[PDB]
């Protein structure tokens, strides 16, 4: 829902994500993509987490990563950060 | 003798982090995702996650699987297991050498995040 991220973000999503967002293991990185995007799409400036993680640049980068699965979801993660 | 007074000096700066979630993808039906919450049980769900702190990868993965079933069920269910310290569990087990355990941890925590 909404306020579960509030707990996840505190539990320490970043300690894992900061490392494995560069993971060579598809299953891991593709999962991390959704784990990141699902928390980043929160509220109360929940998206700050991605900024502290510095995953923004990874995302933009991963968008041109040969693996299309990652490529597509890498940009999906940006959608959670952006605001129109 | 005009007094030319037009100084352009304004700090054009605003943040671009507004309220936008923009989509949430959760399409999964393990059947009984909600049903186990209907059952409730005395303490199966808190136990499921307590099991995750054991030194047995197979107990972990089977319990993590059960968490995942519930976690992909809904918000009502995730918060029931989150309340038992579920977050601690999947994040600690991320330190395991077993790379399939890592992704599974992420998977279950992504489920709970999608509540």
């Amino acid at each position: 829902g909404n306020e579960q991220i509030q707990a996840v973000i505190d539990a320490g999503a970043l300690p894992a994500l900061v490392q494995l967002l560069s993971s060579p293991n598809e299953q891991i990185l593709q999962e991390a993509l959704w784990a990141l995007s699902n928390i980043a799409s929160g509220g109360n400036e929940q998206k700050q987490a991605v900024k502290e993680a510095g995953a923004l640049e990874k995302l933009e980068q991963l968008q041109s990563h040969e693996n299309e699965k990652i490529q597509k979801e890498a940009q999906e993660a940006l959608e959670k950060l952006q605001s129109h | 003798g005009e007094l030319p007074q037009m100084t352009q000096q304004l700090n054009s700066d605003d943040m671009q982090e507004q309220l936008s979630a923009t989509r949430k993808f959760s399409q999964i039906l393990s059947d009984g995702n909600e049903q186990i919450q209907a059952v409730i049980d005395a303490g199966a769900l808190p136990a499921l996650v307590q099991l995750l702190s054991s030194p047995n990868e197979q107990i972990l993965q089977e319990a993590l699987w059960a968490l995942s079933n519930i976690a992909s069920g809904g918000n009502e269910q995730i918060q029931a297991v989150i309340d038992a310290g579920a977050l601690p569990a999947l994040v600690q087990l991320l330190s395991s050498p077993n790379e399939q355990i890592l992704q599974e941890a992420l998977w279950a925590l992504s489920n709970i995040a999608s509540g």
